[PDB]
RNA sequence: AAACUUUCAACAACGGAUCUCUUGGUUCUCGCAUCGAUGAAGAACGCAGCGAAAUGCGAUACGUAAUGUGAAUUGCAGAAUUCCGUGAAUCAUCGAAUCUUUGAACGCACAUUGCGCCCCUUGGUAUUCCAGGGGGCAUGCCUGUUUGAGCGUCAUUU
RNA sequence: CUAUCUAGCGAAACCACAGCCAAGGGAACGGGCUUGGCAGAAUCAGCGGGGAAAGAAGACCCUGUUGAGCUUGACUCUAGU
RNA sequence: CGUGGAGGUCAGUGACGAAGCCUAGACCGUAAGGUCGGGUCGAACGGCCUCUAGUGCAGAUCUUGGUGGUAGUAGCAAAUAUUCAAAUGAGAACUUUGAAGACUGAAGUGGGGAAAGGUUCCACGUCAACAGCAGUUGGACGUGGGUUAGUCGAUCCUAAGAGAUGGGGAAGCUCCGUUUCAAAGGCCUGAUUUUAUGCAGGCCACCAUCGAAAGGGAAUCCGGUUAAGAUUCCGGAACCUGG
RNA sequence: GUCGAAUUUGGGUAUAGGGGCGAAAGACUAAUCGAACCAUCUAGUAGCUGGUUCCUGCCGAAGUUUCCCUCAGGAUAGCAG
RNA sequence: UUGACCUCAAAUCAGGUAGGAGUACCCGCUGAACUUAAGCAUAUCAAUAAGCGGAGGAAAAGAAACCAACCGGGAUUGCCUUAGUAACGGCGAGUGAAGCGGCAAAAGCUCAAAUUUGAAAUCUGGUACCUUCGGUGCCCGAGUUGUAAUUUGGAGAGGGCAACUUUGGGGCCGUUCCUUGUCUAUGUUCCUUGGAACAGGACGUCAUAGAGGGUGAGAAUCCCGUGUGGCGAGGAGUGCGGUUCUUUGUAAAGUGCCUUCGAAGAGUCGAGUUGUUUGGGAAUGCAGCUCUAAGUGGGUGGUAAAUUCCAUCUAAAGCUAAAUAUUGGCGAGAGACCGAUAGCGAACAAGUACAGUGAUGGAAAGAUGAAAAGAACUUUGAAAAGAGAGUGAAAAAGUACGUGAAAUUGUUGAAAGGGAAGGGCAUUUGAUCAGA
């Protein structure tokens, strides 16, 4: 079946491919469901920004090391230098990453600084006080955006 | 012009629900409007028809004829009114099935539950 | 076989009891799309296969 | 159904039996036995090329091309001849486009919203509906598409202060936010010239 | 109009057993009558009355046994709650809320705090 | 010239196309998580005043109890119309029961409606025979109890 | 005893359309075509010349990069030993 | 050009009759087709601009259904054979009774049974279909009635064999094996009778179960009785087993 | 043909599909046998046979070249739109 | 002789548990061939179908013996990419991942190895009582061949000094969620047609309701509903908001510095070979057999090996929600889908009737009418039925029922006809008909 001057094609449809065909008809339903889940999770948790504060971090693989991006969690060193314990930071909404290590003083200082800014821009409600309802803001990432140095 | 996700505008589902409605739902499906006098006296517009209600036919070939409900034939989705009948060729008489939406109730059959229903719908003076 | 097990005789009894035409007061019911006994069996036409 | 037509063990009888070679239901005793199966020409068989869900249903359109079409439809709403050609009984109506006071956005009641539309002259286009309502021809009428009617005016606002609810019960009338103008409403049936009633705030937000 | 369970419930088990015996005698004589009389629907009422009396007798007996077994563990299985088999196999609320001393200490010390962003 | 054959029309047939219907299917989306030794799914047989089925139900058998509604059910018959009521209904709901013989199926069997054993009780003088009523007797495994076995083995008497 | 005729009952095979020939030419053996011979309703019993009659997508032969049964130091393996 | 469905429009058509169908009636188009009249009919449907496809049939030994010619044709001819009269009935070659003539000729066309069937048995009513003619008759149709056991069978035994357990194999569904490498036992009783049991005297175990309506096997006969049951019911007369 | 023993036969029982069973015919194994039946893989593949549904208008062929496990097929060039 | 211990038994011992079903999705095992390669064996189909074992509402995976080689990222999963690419492949046909990057969702952890040794501090069960998803007392037992507390590599522990900071559960009512009940607008005004008005015309009303359905024809306004709100009922649960008794506790946790330490899993890693598998290529995973480690060790770093470094993790033990799947179950909303030969096989007493020994195979079959008003009565006939009468808007709707095509058929009418018929051009004749 080798016809006129056409590129060689590599269409991989020699298995029972029609048994596994995922048409995403539910794209709009799933978007509505994700928004509903976000709304109920925001209403369920205390006034709390729906996500943990993430550190700034350099992407690997020189294709991407020129840019900076959100990481998993703040290192133990960064949390200690910001003046918190890892357990208490995890309870007050900071992601902590015991695996990541600091070999770059720029990134370390930036993460300590955004931890300090977070501590100065959050109000922690006492367990046995009043702490009047404080107008939950849904995004910590929007409040503390990652800036490219 | 429906807004809630729990109501269906599907004609097939609506017709299935209507035709398979049990007797208790058919009672409500077979409501009849009150007459002008009864609407004024009770302050309510319509009521599920009952076996001893007095009604006036306002539509059909029997328009203007009056009588007392003989039976609420819920299975047939119809009511039967005494002295509104069909005379057969053999001399017998058979009731004419009428739909309560084509009648007006001219005198309610009242009891404790009917009075409570009036007052729950917003009826004045029982 | 005239020496039959009770199970066989019981199935025979059920078949005898259900070997009847449609009750004629059915076909008077309100909607009644039923016209006749469509499951009628006869010993000369279809065997019970026990 | 992916299994429709194939829920049988039919095999061809082969040649030599004076019948076509289409596969045939085996067994006996029922009338279905010996009948052709699996063929698009066979009663109770599988249709030719059974329809599949992974047919392409939605169509991608370049965002800029979609905005070109929307801008063209908006501009066409200002040409009285196009609006007249597209039904839209605007004959004894003042200058097109028709811009009304921003007070329209705050009307809460259908009665006063209809009165405002009549006062600004959309009465004939409202009466076009309520008179064009006809039973749909064909099988669509028992597929939840029982009735058809014309399109009335598209009222465009900048802020919804009750006009949307006040107008949603008026047949044929549609309401749109000026921020999100629908091409499906601005050129119904791909026909330019929708009769549009702009509030003043919407008209000034168009720029 | 047949018997009423709420009237039967005020009667002792002896009266209920006697009423059951009379209802059985009545049903026997009614099915004797049915052989001659055509279309005798009165037997349905006696059948339902026998069912109601048996229901009330069983209600009283089961209530007495529940009283006998009140409070102590190991009730009879047909008096225990019939949830699903998996639900009866599931951990109780006390279990699956059991926590180690270490876990109790650490979750007392560091619970999820309530905190809002205020800028 | 009839008869006959053929063609067309009208009316009548045969047949069930077409059209219009649609409590059905099909596909998409959304939500939820709940079978069974407390005996499931499935099966057999029965149950109604008059039913063969479908549906429902289990000798309490188209059902009992409970709750709600508030006057039916309806093919006939019957009942009832107190029905201003703890109350009609082939109603809805359903939390209490019943749930034949089975079935993973559990005393042993089962091409048998075959054959045991134990306990309580009743009758026939009746612990032993016969019968009736009620309640029980499967396997693997776990924790525990009790009774045991082995020069496997410790100590004491010896 | 059928066949035959009658009363009653009542199928199937098969059927492009159909049915008189001779020669011609033609896919080289026509019911149709050409040229002639001719040609008169509706039919019954027989008959086996013809319908290259029916029955079956030739079983022989060939082709297929279609098989299968069987065999053998064909190729490649394998249970067992 | 035409078809099903979709967006728009003609504020299109329509119970004063939509669609469909019929119509050697009319008109338009080269044509695909379109339009009109008349009849029938009864609830929807169309023109135009676009969208979309499960979109157009003469064939496929095409599929399903229906219908022909063949054709009132082939045929309804094995098993010796029917006939007369009466009755019944609307109707009799076929039903019933009587008369006659025949046959099966006891290795039966007789009387019973096993397998199988399952009510076909019997009575009453009864002929639309079925009984390849007929039908008043029937193994049909409709409604009912009917099968009575200590002694006849099953039930029990083992046969070829089937097959749990103990064990072993197998990823596993399961397989092997049937007394095997198993701690596989109840039935007896001195005493105990704090209770005929536990301790506590003593006797016997190479082993589930299924497998025969013809093998083995406890014991019943005669007479009468029904529309239809009989070694079963009734009468009489026995027998066996357990106690 | 044979008809008193390598006899005939009932019931029970065992052997199951590359398996059984065969006093051997490739016989028989439920009208199925040189590999049963049932369902699924499976709408198996087919260079081979058959069919392939509206109108009009314009243009309009090839059976030749080369290569192929190629010779009833394809690629390629040519002819055509 | 007595009393243990260990191991092994028995009991219709006390209390429990497993089986089977479903099986769309999920975790494994086992495992083809048709097919493609224009033949065919490796390959492909396919790590698929069939077979087997095992779960849940999801499962699995999951907090690195990871990826990387960067200025380093940081559990798992899923999407868009990477990418039809690196690579595999009679290097033929074919096959074919992963890192980064963007996003959805986010969540973290716990055992073993430690002397409590100035006190087995631990736990099942039985029993009595209670405020009963449990608690307390008592008593057996389990357990030192190790049950608690303490630690989990990010650490952490034992000692010394310094202080500071923080805290537990049940009540009542809300709230959140689930299952439910009920109430909440406006014409049956007039005219015409019609059997029926729900049609057309006129005049109105409500509209946060002109979705949908019913009612004798197209009904916002006749009925149910719809829209918008109100008022209840029964639960689940502490998610969180208040009120109040409690007051936990000189108990528990965190934090600085100094010092000594710092246990970290074996027939396992790894190696050889065999088979399978993978894109994994001197061998990607898996498994069998043989060999069999170490502790500044070990694994990985995608070309075998020796040597020297480096980088990165920490196996051979374990738990974990969401984002993800879902031709099954339950409950909902929909469609440019099909409209009774279609759509599921089944719109209907359909997995039914029926066939087969069996595994299995498996149909056909919807529509009178608004309402039975389902044809009283007369007459002919043995009867079926006919003719009348009648009901009905219609019997050109009579249950052999909406419409009622064609094939095929009867009757009537017309016409033609010597071994076919049908057709084309043209005209005669007859019949019929439009146009001005
Ligand atoms: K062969
Ligand atoms: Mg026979
Ligand atoms: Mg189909
Ligand atoms: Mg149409
Ligand atoms: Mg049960
Ligand atoms: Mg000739
Ligand atoms: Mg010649
Ligand atoms: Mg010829
Ligand atoms: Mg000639
Ligand atoms: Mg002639
Ligand atoms: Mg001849
Ligand atoms: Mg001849
Ligand atoms: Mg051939
Ligand atoms: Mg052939
Ligand atoms: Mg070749
Ligand atoms: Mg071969
Ligand atoms: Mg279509
Ligand atoms: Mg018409
Ligand atoms: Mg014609
Ligand atoms: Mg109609
Ligand atoms: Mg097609
Ligand atoms: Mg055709
Ligand atoms: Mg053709
Ligand atoms: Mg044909
Ligand atoms: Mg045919
Ligand atoms: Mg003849
Ligand atoms: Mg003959
Ligand atoms: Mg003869
Ligand atoms: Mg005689
Ligand atoms: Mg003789
Ligand atoms: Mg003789
Ligand atoms: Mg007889
Ligand atoms: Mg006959
Ligand atoms: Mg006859
Ligand atoms: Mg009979
Ligand atoms: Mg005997
Ligand atoms: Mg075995
Ligand atoms: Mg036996
Ligand atoms: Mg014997
Ligand atoms: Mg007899
Ligand atoms: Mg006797
Ligand atoms: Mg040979
Ligand atoms: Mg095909
Ligand atoms: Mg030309
Ligand atoms: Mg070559
Ligand atoms: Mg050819
Ligand atoms: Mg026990
Ligand atoms: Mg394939
Ligand atoms: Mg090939
Ligand atoms: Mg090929
Ligand atoms: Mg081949
Ligand atoms: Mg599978
Ligand atoms: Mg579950
Ligand atoms: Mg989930
Ligand atoms: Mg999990
Ligand atoms: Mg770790
Ligand atoms: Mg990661
Ligand atoms: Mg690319
Ligand atoms: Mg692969
Ligand atoms: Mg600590
Ligand atoms: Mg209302
Ligand atoms: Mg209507
Ligand atoms: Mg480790
Ligand atoms: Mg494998
Ligand atoms: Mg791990
Ligand atoms: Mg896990
Ligand atoms: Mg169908
Ligand atoms: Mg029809
Ligand atoms: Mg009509
Ligand atoms: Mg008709
Ligand atoms: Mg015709």
């Amino acid at each position: 079946a080798i016809s006129k001057n056409l590129p060689i094609l590599k269409n991989h449809f020699r298995k029972h491919w029609q048994e596994r065909v995922k048409v995403h008809f539910d794209q709009a339903g799933k978007k509505v469901s994700r928004r509903n889940a976000r709304a109920t999770r925001a209403a369920k948790i205390a006034p709390r920004p729906l996500d943990l504060l993430r550190p700034v971090v350099r992407a690997p693989t020189v294709k991407y090391n020129r840019k900076v991006r959100a990481g998993r969690g703040f290192t133990l060193a960064e949390v200690k230098a910001a003046g918190l314990t890892a357990a208490y930071a995890r309870t007050i909404g900071i992601a902590v990453d015991h695996r990541r290590q600091n070999r770059n003083q720029e990134i370390f200082d930036a993460n300590v600084q955004r931890l300090k800014e977070y501590q100065s821009k959050i109000i922690v409600f006492p367990r046995n006080g009043k702490a009047p309802e404080a107008e939950q803001v849904l995004s910590a990432a929007a409040t503390f955006p990652i800036a490219q140095p | 012009a429906k807004q809630s996700l729990d109501v269906s505008s599907d004609r097939r589902k609506a017709r299935k629900a209507y035709f398979t409605a049990p007797s208790s739902q058919r009672r409500v499906l077979l409501s009849a409007p009150l007459s002008k006098e009864l609407r004024a006296q009770y302050g309510i517009k319509a009521l599920p028809i009952r076996r001893d209600d007095e009604v006036l036919v306002v539509r059909g070939s029997k328009k203007g004829q009056e009588g007392k409900i003989s039976s609420v034939y819920r299975l047939k989705f119809a009511v039967q009114v005494d002295k509104v009948t069909k005379e057969k060729v053999n001399g017998a008489s058979v009731p004419i099935n009428l739909h309560p939406s084509k009648l007006v109730i001219t005198k309610l059959h009242l009891d404790k539950d009917r009075k409570a229903l009036i007052q729950r719908k917003g009826g004045k003076l029982e | 076989a005239a020496q039959k097990s009770f199970r066989i005789k019981q199935k025979m009894a059920k078949a005898k009891k259900q070997n009847r035409p449609l009750p004629q007061w059915i076909r008077l019911r309100t909607n009644n799309t039923i016209r006749y006994n469509a499951k009628r069996r006869n010993w000369r036409r279809t065997k019970m296969n026990i | 159904s992916e299994k429709a037509g194939h829920q049988t063990s039919a095999e061809s009888w082969g040649t030599g039996r004076a019948v076509a070679r289409i596969p045939r239901v085996g067994g006996g005793g029922t009338g279905r036995s010996g009948q052709g199966a699996f063929g698009n020409m066979c009663r109770g068989g599988r249709m030719f090329a059974p329809t599949k869900t992974w047919r392409k249903w939605n169509v991608k359109v370049n965002h800029n091309e979609k905005r070109y079409a929307t801008a063209s439809a908006i501009a066409a709403t200002a040409v009285a001849s196009l609006v007249l050609a597209r039904g839209h009984r605007v004959e004894k109506i003042p200058e097109i486009p028709l811009v009304v006071s921003t007070d329209l956005e705050s009307i809460q009641k259908t009665k006063e919203a209809v009165a405002a539309l009549k006062a600004v002259g959309a009465h004939s286009d409202l009466l076009k509906v309520l008179k064009s309502k006809k039973l749909r021809a064909g099988k669509g009428k028992y597929r939840n598409r029982r009735w058809t009617q014309r399109r009335g005016p598209l009222v465009v606002y900048a802020e919804d202060n009750g006009i949307v609810k006040a107008l949603r019960n008026v047949p044929g009338v549609e309401t749109a936010n000026v921020a999100s103008l629908n091409l499906l409403q601005l050129a119904p049936g791909a026909h330019l010239g929708r009769f549009v009633i702009w509030t003043e705030a919407a008209f000034t937000k168009l720029d | 109009a047949g018997v009423k369970a709420y009237e039967l419930r005020t009667k002792s088990k002896e009266q209920l057993a006697s009423q059951l015996v009379d209802l059985k005698k009545e049903l026997a004589e009614l099915k004797v009558q049915k052989l001659s009389r055509p279309s005798l629907p009165k037997i349905k009422t006696v059948r339902k009355s026998i069912a109601c009396v048996l229901t009330v007798i069983n209600e009283q007996q089961r209530e007495a046994v529940r009283q006998l077994y009140k409070g102590k563990k190991y009730q009879p299985k047909d008096l225990r709650a019939k949830k699903t088999r998996a639900l009866r196999r599931a951990l109780t609320k006390f279990e699956a809320s059991q926590v180690t001393e270490k876990q109790r200490k650490k979750q007392i010390a560091f619970p999820q705090r309530k905190y809002a962003i205020k800028a």
